[PDB]
């Protein structure tokens, strides 16, 4: 991120048959499938890196990465059930308690006697 | 009492006869191009030709755009530069640059002029043939001038046989 | 005060300006000739200079009005052409992006009238008006510098009327979208030439401006070197 | 590296010194040994004979305290022939010239006959020493006399090293044997023996004045004076078998000077005690080994360079005070012991001498750091820090180099308070010899006690000590010491810790049932200050608690109840420069504002904390596209809007916080740009309306946006939050990027320049706003103290109506540069020491031949690489190669986030450029000439306003103070929304658009906070004026004139001045009142 966080991030899609389709089965062909991979990990690696760690969670609860990835790969092959399935935090920065109190949102004691 | 400091318009807080005096002049005249054009003559007479050509580029960046009398000025001051110090490729270009920015005909107009002035007659006689193709069915200018260069150079018939074009080619 | 006309012919046009309190007989210039050109828009048009600020048609509506009462004269202004006195309007953003909606000096305008009668008599109009302030200073008009468009402008925090706002949106988009369906109609059509050539349009393509626009923008590997006689020979040459 | 190397050669020649003034001096001082031989014999004298010899004589002995009374003066006196030699830095041709003057260093070796081997107890080596200088100054007096020379020599005695137990005669030359130009003088030192006395009696640890303590300074003072020529020697050696040593030591020199390093006494109180000599020694210790096992650390064969990085390096990360020592041998390879003896040492076994005792704990920190830091720099390889590490003095303002200044002026000062003095005493005598030296030290453990964790680094400096005095007088004379103490007055400079600089309360010890020893000192320091207190986590622990204040930081309060209950009760303690500034800053009208810390952001929260409220609202509300990201950009979210957001506080120009809006990536977008731009209205109505049904709480408007020229179609919805904030939307399209880029294709050639400006504010805004906020609040956690310079800054820039002009985006940059780029400097603690700062270097910034460039990152990833350095700096090279001058672009600024460097400098005029710099040089001229003191800071802050060719005063009909949210009030929006513009100021927007169309003739500035800077009630600003001088000259008339202007002749027009000011007038309406011209 550009906090210096890294992470890692795994995103999962299936293919789906068009409204019409009369075939049995909806299997895409390998260039589509590294065609879909390479525009997959292109947008993960633009928001992620355009954004901070905090500004990221903010688009994984509507799940926004998700429907940007489909309008992307709407042109190359229909697909379903795109999620990103799982992210790990690899690396942390040095610990910066000023950043931690804003994301949250000092105080003197009680005389003992 | 206060911070007052004396106003710098010339960024020193940081007739012309060198390149400072032309720097400094160009301060307050940003859009003379008798100042960038004598400027250029500077660098020309000292044998910076390659100095000169930077200075036409940023004459033209720098002088307002609504400027078109003093960016002709700029223009007719390069295209006499490669004439005399270029070579034809690099006047060519300037000649294609020069109607891309400006009314072509009139650049046209100008080099015509340029050669005649050089008394390179065979580019001119061969500039009037292109340009009296382009423009020949709009401008009688130019076959007037086309005309009398012919006839300057005592040849009477080639005038009559371009008259003959100008009437063909003119509504 | 004794010029009444530049000698490249721009006649003065002296004004007085208003009292203000904090400014306790100043005077404002103007300079003025006949617009020639063949242009009909920019026929029977008067050409001004060093405009006072914000001058609106409503304000050469009065002054010309002010002059026909004084000189009896019959001058209409049908309109102010060009007037840009900040160059918000010098380039049209519209025009450039694409030709659907859009099929398009500083400190001077056009002032239109309604035909030659009326020009000529403010022409004569004003020459007399040039000759008061060298002899007759104080019968010089005042320019107001108030009016309603002066007043909306001064209002610059103003909220935007929302159903003003409302329908503007409504009609330019039906307006845009009839464009929009006719150009990619137009585009996908069969163009023919009268020569029986038939032009190739790109399914998905909108505009055939868009087509122009693509056109003006926009062996060796092949080659062996060891494959004719006369190469390896060339090539024996340079081994010894 | 090859560049480094070249660097050192040419600052090598431009110091080297010139040969001709040697022989000048080495013709007199040649001479002078003939002097010193011609000066006689003399007798054995007691204490009485030798005064009744010097009673009438013009000289008089410098006896050192405590002076030789007739009981304890048993011992007599001699003089005998000294062993003249020359010793220091001339002795080896490593000296180097200086324009203030450099002193040679003769030393006189008194013989040992003169000596009893028990003559180093209570001070009877010192007397005996001291007569042996008057006794020689005497007759150097009259044999100068004799020939000729008095005239234009001038002697007095001195202190060596300001050392007080060591005094030494000067002798400089005024204006054939003239050596004034030389700039030199020559110093007589007069040194003891070797080996006269048992080194193992003189140890730091041994004590040999009775009274037991140790007498580490008395006794470092004989031994040095009786080992000097053995270390010239060691010296010698190490520069023979090393062929870099001259240039090592003199880089050493130059790099310890810049920080203000010398060998002078630091117990005392000056910075110092690291001289050549202690930086020179260090390296011929290392050239014999330096680590732990013994492994040489420096090799003879290393260049200036390596030798250089090797002590730099050596002292940066060994620890030599608390943890650790190096133990050498002058005449046995160097080994580093871990054992430490809290104060710095480097032992010589061969001498028994620790060189550093003249440094002084707290100065060693101070030097560490340095070096860590230049050590940092040297590693560096991105940027050339040649310039930084040598060319850079920092002492010059003690401001700029120290976080925090106080002075405090000790009671009865013609002598100390006597119970001030009684504190001095006779223990202490021993232990420190001076009051001075004592003096130093109580200030300093009280000062660091007290303050614990709160200061990383303390300086205590006695304001006004001479060193040299007149013969005919035994001591220094200081004009309010009266012979009792020498300084006028004590000053204490810190280092602060940003981190807990601003805690309210000091931790202490755990509470056990029986009292610990660190709870007892605790308890009887703050006496009762001290309290007992519980937590919320339930522990019991001794603590003290302030009370934060927005005029003073919690330090200042500390120190002065320190200082006071420990050291005197009635000194005073006073720094006024820090509160003027603090109190320059907006006051923002919010509850227990005064009690709030500048350090607390709490008002930004809160503005952060109602923004999520409406951030939740929008995303669950339904539309025909679902919202892809909602980004804030807006001044406030970056902690660097002028004055604290207050609730329902709507004339502030601050008060709409933009934020971007981006819907997901559609296809159906229009292509053409208006109607682009109405299609994002669209969606705006869509987001009003539902906001309006569901949520009535929210107040909301519509506003146009005209920031972007020839774009008249922005529409920007303005959200009311009832907690009492304003938001700005604005839609963000894919497709506006492309279009825009669309126009610069198809537009004319001459108009292609302008069209690019367009696309320039459009990513200024757009684009580049985002990135630019998320780096800069992000990188604000690591800086505390960005968000009051940067604020305090902006104030600045605003009084002398800079604001209209320099766009907010670069006024934070330039603020900045202090923090990312500190070197040579430290990091700023405080808002006078970053303030400062900023203005110095915009006073040294070559912005037409140097590019400023940003590493906008936390302190020590996205730091700049070579590569991509040398990209932007290429950027610079081929735009100045267009613009020599700079008068297009004047200030380039880029970072990762800004490459192309123009985006946030662009369209600023020249003049308002040149006044940017013209006013920081004018500052800090004023700053060195006038002490940091109240008047130089209202000067700094109150505008001229006289240079400018017209000024016209204007007043709001109702003050704006009170809604502005400052405090010296609205508590609801307005029931209609058209009555906001009732209570604004349209002045700015007054401004900007009489600069257009003045643009070609005129430059109109004005004040944007009219509630800051427009007095108490917040309601007077001023517009001023400047005629470009091509229109202040008569010009010949034509068409493309451009400009209201008057005729003269026929063909000759003038500026018309009065109309102008009536275009303003009717232009202002009321608001105007005054002209002047
Ligand atoms: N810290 C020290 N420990 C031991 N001896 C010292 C120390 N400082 C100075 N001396 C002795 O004093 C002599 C002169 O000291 P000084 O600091 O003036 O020397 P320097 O390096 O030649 O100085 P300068 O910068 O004036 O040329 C040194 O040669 C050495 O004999
Ligand atoms: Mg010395």
């Amino acid at each position: 991120t550009s906090d210096d966080y890294v992470l890692r991030i795994f995103a999962i899609a299936f293919t789906r048959k068009q409204a019409n389709q009369v075939k049995r089965h909806s299997y895409a062909q390998s260039s589509h499938i590294r065609a879909i991979r390479k525009v997959i990990s292109e947008i993960l690696t633009k928001e992620v890196q355009g954004s901070t760690l905090a500004q990221l969670t903010s688009k994984l609860i509507p799940e926004v990465i998700n429907k940007e990835i489909e309008n992307a790969t709407k042109d190359i092959f229909p697909l379903q059930n795109i999620h990103v399935r799982k992210v790990k935090l690899l690396k942390q920065p040095k610990f910066d308690v000023g950043a931690l109190m804003a994301l949250h949102g000092e105080e003197k004691g009680k005389k003992v006697t | 009492l206060s911070l007052s400091a004396g106003f710098d318009w010339t960024a020193s807080i940081l007739a012309p006869e060198s390149v400072a005096d032309f720097e400094r002049l160009l301060i307050g005249n940003p859009n003379s191009s008798v100042v960038w054009m004598n400027y250029m003559a500077f660098q020309l007479q000292l044998s910076e030709i390659e100095k000169a050509r930077e200075l036409a580029e940023r004459a033209l960046k720098t002088i307002n755009f609504r400027e078109e009398a003093e960016k002709l000025n700029i223009w007719i001051a390069m295209l006499n530069l490669e004439n005399t110090f270029g070579t034809e490729e690099t006047l060519e270009e300037v000649f294609s640059r020069a109607c891309q920015y400006m009314d072509s005909y009139t650049i046209h107009t100008k080099l015509l002029g340029i050669y005649e002035i050089s008394e390179k007659f065979d580019k001119a006689a061969e500039l009037f043939k292109a340009t009296a193709k382009k423009f020949g069915g709009e401008k009688v200018s130019i076959w007037v001038s086309w005309g009398d260069f012919l006839i300057s150079h005592n040849e009477e018939q080639e005038a009559r046989t371009i008259l003959g074009n100008a009437l063909k080619a003119l509504p | 005060e004794d010029i009444s006309a530049m000698k490249n012919g721009f006649i003065v046009v002296p004004f007085k300006l208003p009292d203000h309190k904090a400014l306790p007989a100043s005077l404002h210039f103007m300079f003025a000739k006949r617009h020639q050109s063949s242009n009909s828009n920019e026929s029977d048009c008067l050409f001004l200079v060093n405009l006072p600020l914000l001058s609106n048609i409503e304000h050469m509506k009065k002054f010309v009005g002010q002059l026909c009462g004084k000189y009896d004269t019959v001058s209409h202004v049908e309109e102010l052409l060009y007037n840009d006195e900040f160059g918000l309007h010098e380039v049209d953003l519209s025009a450039l992006t694409s030709d659907l909606m859009s099929s398009t000096p500083r400190n001077t305008a056009l002032l239109k009238f309604v035909d030659a009668a009326s020009i000529n008599n403010c022409w004569n109009a004003l020459k007399k008006y040039s000759n008061l302030h060298a002899k007759h200073p104080n019968e010089l008009f005042e320019w107001t510098y108030t009016t309603p468009s002066f007043t909306t402008f001064v209002n610059f925090y103003k909220p935007l009327d929302i159903d003003y706002l409302k329908e503007d949106i409504h009609t330019h988009m039906a307006i845009f979208e009839q464009r929009e369906a006719q150009a990619q109609e137009d585009v996908q059509s069969s163009i023919v030439d009268e020569d029986g050539f038939t032009l190739v349009v790109g399914k998905n393509t909108k505009s055939l401006n868009s087509i122009r626009k693509k056109i003006l923008n926009k062996i060796d590997k092949k080659a062996k070197k060891d494959f004719y006689r006369f190469q390896v020979r060339e090539r024996k040459k340079q081994e010894i | 590296s090859n560049i480094f190397k070249l660097q050192i050669d040419e600052l090598l020649e431009q110091v080297k010194l010139k040969q001709k003034h040697v022989l000048k001096v080495e013709k007199f001082l040649h001479k002078l040994y003939d002097i010193l031989q011609e000066i006689p014999d003399w007798e054995e004298k007691s204490l009485a004979e030798v005064d009744s010899f010097f009673k009438n004589k013009i000289v008089s002995v410098p006896f050192v305290d405590p002076k030789p009374i007739p009981q304890n003066t048993n011992y007599k006196f001699n003089y005998k022939k000294p062993d003249i030699s020359l010793i220091g830095s001339f002795a080896l041709k490593a000296g180097i010239y200086q324009p203030n003057g450099s002193s040679i260093d003769t030393l006189l070796t008194m013989p040992k006959e003169l000596f009893e081997k028990k003559d180093f107890l209570n001070f009877r080596c010192l007397h005996k020493r001291s007569v042996y200088l008057a006794y020689l100054t005497h007759h150097l007096l009259i044999l100068l006399k004799k020939d000729k020379l008095d005239s234009f020599l001038q002697l007095e005695y001195s202190y060596f090293d300001n050392d007080p137990l060591l005094p030494i005669l000067r002798i400089s030359c005024s204006k054939d044997y003239n050596f004034y130009k030389t700039r030199f003088s020559i110093n007589l030192l007069i040194g003891f023996p070797y080996k006269v006395f048992e080194p193992k009696k003189l140890l730091p640890n041994r004590n040999c004045i009775r009274i037991l303590p140790a007498t580490p300074l008395y006794n470092f003072s004989v031994l040095s004076s009786s080992t000097h020529e053995n270390y010239l020697k060691y010296l010698y050696k190490t520069k023979k078998q090393t062929e870099s040593f001259v240039e090592a030591t003199v880089l050493g020199r130059l790099w310890l000077q810049q920080r203000g390093f010398s060998s002078n006494m630091s117990h005392s109180g000056s910075l110092g005690g690291f001289g050549t000599f202690e930086f020179t020694i260090l390296m011929a210790a290392l050239l014999n080994g330096g680590g732990i096992n013994s492994n040489k650390i420096l090799l003879h064969g290393f260049s200036s360079y390596q030798l250089f990085k090797g002590v730099i390096k050596y002292l940066a990360t060994m620890d030599l005070c608390h943890d650790g020592h190096l133990q050498f041998h002058s005449n046995p390879a160097s080994k580093y012991i871990d054992e430490g003896f809290q104060t710095p040492t480097l032992f010589d076994k061969s001498t028994k001498v620790n060189i550093l005792t003249k440094m002084t704990v707290s100065s060693y920190q101070i030097l560490k750091e340095y070096a860590g830091e230049t050590l940092r720099m040297l590693n560096n390889v991105v940027q050339d820090q040649f310039s930084n590490i040598f060319l850079t003095n920092i002492s010059r303002f003690d401001n700029l180099k120290y976080d925090l200044c106080y002075d405090v002026q000790l009671p009865l000062g013609n002598n100390l308070e006597t119970s001030l003095a009684a504190t001095f005493g006779s223990m202490e005598r021993v232990k420190f010899i001076t009051l001075e030296n004592f003096l130093a030290h109580k200030i300093t453990n009280v000062a660091r006690y007290a303050l614990g964790d709160r200061i990383k680094y303390i300086q205590i400096e006695m304001v006004g000590q001479k060193s040299d005095f007149p013969i005919t007088k035994r001591k220094v004379y200081s004009n309010t010491g009266g012979n009792h103490f020498n300084f006028d007055f004590v000053r204490v400079k810190l280092i602060v810790n940003p981190s807990e600089c601003d805690k309210l309360v000091t931790k202490g010890p755990a509470h056990s049932e029986t009292m610990s020893t660190e709870a007892a000192v605790f308890k009887n320091f703050w006496g009762i200050k001290s309290s007992l207190r519980r937590f919320k986590d339930g522990s019991i622990t001794h603590c003290c608690v302030w009370s934060t204040s927005s005029s003073e930081p919690i330090i200042s309060s500390i120190v002065n109840f320190a200082l006071q209950k420990h050291v005197s009760k009635k000194a005073q303690i006073s720094n006024e420069t820090i509160k003027k500034f603090h109190n320059f800053l907006p006051l923002p009208n919010l509850p227990s504002s005064a009690k709030t810390s500048v350090l607390n952001l709490s008002s930004f929260f809160n503005l952060k904390k109602s923004f999520d409220d409406l951030y939740k609202i929008i995303f669950q509300m339904k539309l025909p596209l679902s919202v892809k990201s909602i980004l804030p950009v807006g001044s406030a979210f970056r902690y660097t809007s002028l004055c604290q957001p207050v609730p329902f506080a709507y004339s502030d120009p601050d008060f709409f916080q933009d934020v971007i809006l981006e819907f997901e990536t559609s296809p159906k977008w229009p292509d053409e740009i208006t109607s682009l731009e109405k299609a994002k209205t669209a969606f705006l109505l869509k987001i009003q309306e539902e906001l309006s049904a569901n949520s009535s709480t929210y107040r909301s408007f519509f506003s146009r946006d005209e920031s972007i020229p020839y774009n008249l179609e922005i529409v920007t919805l303005n959200i009311l939050t009832p907690e009492g904030y304003g938001f700005k939307f604005r839609v963000l399209t894919e497709r506006d990027e492309i279009l825009y880029l669309r126009a610069i294709a198809n537009a004319r050639n001459e108009l292609k320049p302008e069209l690019e400006a367009t696309f320039l504010k459009f990513t200024a805004k757009y684009l580049a706003s985002v990135r630019h906020t998320r780096t800069l609040e992000n990188i604000s956690h690591s800086y505390q103290f960005y968000s009051p310079v940067v604020r305090l800054f902006k104030r600045w820039l605003d009084t002398h109506l800079l604001l209209g002009h320099i766009t907010d985006e670069l006024a934070e940059l330039i603020a900045i540069k202090p923090f990312v780029d500190p070197a040579p400097y430290f990091i700023p603690g405080s808002l006078e020491n970053g303030f400062l700062k900023v203005l110095k270097f915009i006073s040294q910034w070559n912005w037409k031949d140097d590019p400023l460039i940003l590493d906008l990152v936390k302190p020590e990833s996205e730091r700049l690489t070579l590569a991509q350095y040398k990209g932007i700096q290429m950027n610079f090279t081929n735009l100045r190669n267009s613009d020599p001058n700079g008068t297009h672009l004047q200030f380039f600024v880029a970072s990762k986030n800004d490459p192309s460097g123009i985006l946030y400098s662009s369209g600023i005029p020249l003049p308002i450029a040149t006044r940017l710099t013209a006013l920081a040089k004018v500052a800090v001229n004023l700053l060195q000439t006038h002490g940091l003191n109240q008047q130089t800071i209202n000067l700094l802050f109150t505008p001229g306003l006289k240079d400018y060719d017209f000024v016209v005063d204007l007043r709001t009909p109702i003050g704006l103070k009170s809604s502005c949210g400052i405090l010296s009030a609205p508590s609801n929006f307005p029931e209609n929304l058209n009555d906001l513009s009732e209570k604004m100021d349209p002045t700015y927007q007054l401004v900007k658009y009489l600069n257009l169309k003045y643009k070609n003739s005129l430059i109109l500035s004005s004040r944007k906070y009219i509630g800051v800077n427009g007095g108490e009630k917040g309601d007077k600003n001023v517009i001023t004026g400047l005629i470009k001088p091509l229109f202040k000259g008569a010009h010949k008339f034509r068409v493309n004139l451009d400009c209201n202007v008057k005729p003269v002749d026929d063909e000759n027009v003038i500026l018309n001045k009065e109309a102008i000011f009536h275009e303003i007038a009717a232009f202002g309406n009321d608001m105007v009142i005054n002209f002047e011209t």
